[PDB]
């Protein structure tokens, strides 16, 4: 039948590239803030067609106006943080949960974190340093909230990207 | 039927149904669903 | 990836084209992983099981490595013998023993059992899974399709091809993997597991060859799951024809917490096992008879 799935998130954190990477295999060189966008992919479950409904929501807070808009019949989340942005990740705490929770509360959602290949660069880990996540502190975090699970990935190299929507698929149908 | 497995594919037949735009002119959305446009 | 995982696989076979000795493939039954025929050995005449694995139509490709590596490395009674392995074209063929009794599916959806049978077959499988799970194999795929009979009523089981290792460097697996009616609620909830899992599949299989099927099977499979994993273990729905020693077995299979579950060994030494009867006692329910 239909997932519906909607990806959100603080701004810059890779929704939009991770859903691109996901459907398509390419990256989006450029950044380019996300007003909305529905996508749509096939995705076989044993032998069995489903459509994915992909959400790309705007995490800028210009289109705040027009993000819940999204939500209604909505069967499992991504709430996303970069794993190089410790702001988007107590956001995924402070404000996206609060959100979805109100909105959508028997709703499955699984925590993402996104743009793990970032966490060996060293040009990024300086601002980092200079400013003064793992997977066991977004792992407390996931079953503390209480999401389905904790999931990450990169939409560059995309390493367990194919996991993260597989994760998600099972979310969605299991509730 | 008792054979069936929870193997999840790879995505096949992309299909990019909406692309909602900003004006910088006018203040105003391009390419909202047509089901939001009462509401805001 | 197609290529490197086709000559990974070439180095791991044994090398040729089983043609050049077997006849007369016919097709015996379909898998998730592929086909089965039987097949005969042109100068003596001996009848073989032919597994045909396309590798372009695998989900995991990586999950053929056990199809072979299994029954090769882990070869016991209560074990499918595996003679050899070849790369044909874009398929692996594993050719086997043919087991002529057939599957233990066929006895439970045809007749009902009794109790000297039961226990004959959970024997079984519990001294093959008490072996594979001392080195750290867990089967993850234990259901009344995955046991196979001979003739004369002896018990193996089959269908490697789900297999994980354990060890002290990596105790736990996360995969999703088996078929949702026989899955352990710790599996469906996504948190690591052990070979745990496979007892409470046998536990499933259990209710199987009392009840006739597994717990929610007029169900969809994946409302099924999320049943198993929420719920309080299932239970026997024909208790007028079950022992105490039959109910007590199957508590320490159907346990949620994975910790309290009874292990194969354990489940050895269970009183419910003294009842076991010979091979000879499963011969009767056979298709044939
Ligand atoms: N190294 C690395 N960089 C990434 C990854 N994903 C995104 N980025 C970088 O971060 C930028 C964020 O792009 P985008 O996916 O549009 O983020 P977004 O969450 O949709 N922003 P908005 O909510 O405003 O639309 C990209 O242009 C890219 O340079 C990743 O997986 N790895
Ligand atoms: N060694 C064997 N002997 C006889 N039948 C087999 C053998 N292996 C598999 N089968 C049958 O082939 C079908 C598919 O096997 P599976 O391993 O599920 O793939 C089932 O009906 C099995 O009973
Ligand atoms: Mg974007």
């Amino acid at each position: 039948q239909t997932i519906k799935c909607v990806v959100v998130g603080d701004g810059a954190v890779g929704k939009t590239c991770l859903l691109i990477s996901y459907t398509t295999n390419k990256f989006p060189s450029e950044y380019v803030p996300t007003v909305f966008d529905n996508y749509a992919v096939t995705v076989m479950i044993g032998g069995e067609p489903y459509t994915l409904g992909l959400f790309d929501t705007a995490g800028l807070e210009d289109y705040d106006r027009l993000r819940p808009l999204s939500y209604p019949q909505t069967d499992v989340f991504l709430v996303c943080f970069s794993v190089v942005s410790p702001s988007s990740f107590e956001n995924v705490k402070e404000k996206w949960v609060p959100e979805i929770t109100h909105h959508c509360p028997k709703t499955p959602f699984l925590l993402v974190g996104t743009q793990i290949d970032l966490r060996d660069d060293p040009s990024t880990i300086e601002k980092l340093a200079k400013n003064k996540i793992t997977p066991e502190t977004a792992e407390k975090l996931a079953r503390d909230l209480k999401a389905v699970k904790y999931v990450e990935c990169s939409a560059l190299t995309q390493r367990g990207l194919k996991n993260v929507f597989d994760e998600a698929i099972l979310a969605a149908l299991l509730e | 039927k008792r054979k069936k497995r929870v193997e999840i594919s790879a995505p096949s037949n992309f299909e990019h149904r909406v692309h909602t735009g900003f004006d910088q002119h006018e203040q105003k959305f391009t390419g909202l669903p047509r089901q939001w446009q009462s509401l805001i | 990836s197609h290529e490197q995982f086709r000559a990974a696989l070439q180095l791991v076979v044994d090398p040729g084209d089983p043609r050049s000795y077997l006849d007369n493939f016919i097709k015996i039954g379909e898998g998730s992983t592929g086909i089965v025929c039987i097949a005969t050995v042109r100068s003596s005449g001996k009848l073989v099981a032919v597994k045909k694995m396309d590798l372009r139509k695998q989900q995991r490709r990586e999950l053929l490595f056990n199809e072979v590596v299994i029954m090769r490395d882990y070869q016991h009674e209560n074990v499918v013998e595996m003679y050899n392995s070849y790369l044909v074209g874009d398929e692996l063929w594993v050719v086997m023993e043919f087991l002529e009794g057939g599957a233990l599916t066929d006895i439970v959806t045809h007749t009902r059992m009794n109790e000297e049978q039961i226990a004959a077959v959970c024997l079984a499988v519990l001294q093959a899974l008490s072996v594979l799970h001392a080195q750290g194999v867990i089967h993850r795929d234990i259901k009344s399709d995955s046991i196979l009979l001979t003739h004369d009523g002896r018990v193996k089981l089959s269908d490697f091809g789900f297999c994980a290792q354990v060890s002290k460097e990596v105790p736990r697996r996360k995969s999703l993997v088996g078929t949702p009616y026989w899955m352990a609620p710790e599996l469906i909830s996504r948190l690591p597991y052990g070979p745990e899992v496979d007892i409470w599949s046998l536990g499933i299989m259990v209710i199987e060859m009392v009840d006739g099927e597994p717990p929610y099977f007029n169900e969809p499979p994946l409302k099924a799951m999320k049943m198993i994993r929420d719920n309080l273990p299932p239970r026997l729905k024909n208790l007028h024809k079950v022992s105490p020693s039959l109910k007590g077995f199957l508590d320490r299979l159907l346990v949620r917490d994975p910790a309290q579950r009874a292990t194969a060994a354990e489940l050895l030494k269970h009183p419910f096992l003294a009842k076991a009867g010979p091979p000879a006692s499963i011969v009767p329910l056979m298709r044939q008879n």
